[PDB]
């Protein structure tokens, strides 16, 4: 769309017994692809580990 | 008897028929040895 990249997301997930889209009906997010996130994972609370 | 008939070419009247399904969705064929079949659909909905 000029400088901004346009996507349409439709991913779903299954709650207890039914499915549902991740997003509600009408959301619009201004974001930057270069923005840095964190996949951080804590320490496994397991004696065996 | 004495008519002297000469024959020309003969039109065929071909009948149009194209599957468009067996070669578009049913590309695979399986023979039978048994008398029935079983079809399994595995519903995977993890929470």
């Amino acid at each position: 769309y000029g400088d901004v990249a346009i996507v349409v997301y439709s991913g779903q997930y299954v709650e207890n017994g039914v499915k549902k889209n991740f997003l509600p009906d009408n959301t619009m997010v201004l974001g930057n692809t270069q923005a840095r996130g964190l996949r951080t994972y804590g320490c496994i609370q397991d004696a065996d580990a | 008897m004495y008519t002297t008939a000469q024959l020309l070419a003969a039109n065929e009247q071909k009948f149009k028929f194209d599957p468009l399904f067996l070669r578009l969705f049913f590309r695979e064929s399986y023979p039978f040895t048994t008398e029935k079949v079983y079809l399994s659909q595995i519903p995977g909905l993890v929470n």
